[PDB]
């Protein structure tokens, strides 16, 4: 069964030799993954590659009051 | 008796009550020293009241 084994092996390497990436795929596996991950990016977040936050806050105004004691 | 003629008495009643009115002038009323008790009272809790002000 070494014999079938190496048969095996083989043909992995062929698989191995790629020149246009998924040859049996073609357009369904292409439109699957690219509107796969939209749909799950537009619930994961808008966020850009390479922009990082940063930002500000604003704090309540401490007021006061009057009163007549004394 | 059927006495007479009126010139006497009548002009000494009169100095008499310049007499009584003197005497009886200066006497002593009991109420009106229940009086006198009760604007100590108000005086004091109002002047508390000028402390509770003071206060407030």
């Amino acid at each position: 069964v070494q014999k079938l084994f190496v048969d095996k092996i083989r043909e992995y390497r062929t698989k191995r030799q790629t020149s246009g990436g998924p040859v049996d795929a073609g357009p369904e596996y292409q439109q699957d993954l690219d509107r796969e991950l939209f749909k799950l990016k537009q619930m994961y977040g808008k966020a850009d590659m390479n922009t990082f936050p940063n930002f500000t806050f604003e704090d309540p105004k401490f007021e006061a009051v009057e009163k007549p004691q004394s | 008796d059927t006495s007479t003629w009126f010139i006497t008495i009548t002009s000494m009643i009169m100095t008499l009550f310049i007499l009584f009115q003197l005497k009886i002038s200066n006497y002593s009323y009991p109420a009106s020293p229940e009086s006198i008790e009760l604007k100590t009272q108000k005086h004091s809790t109002p002047w508390e009241m000028k402390w509770t002000k003071i206060y407030l």
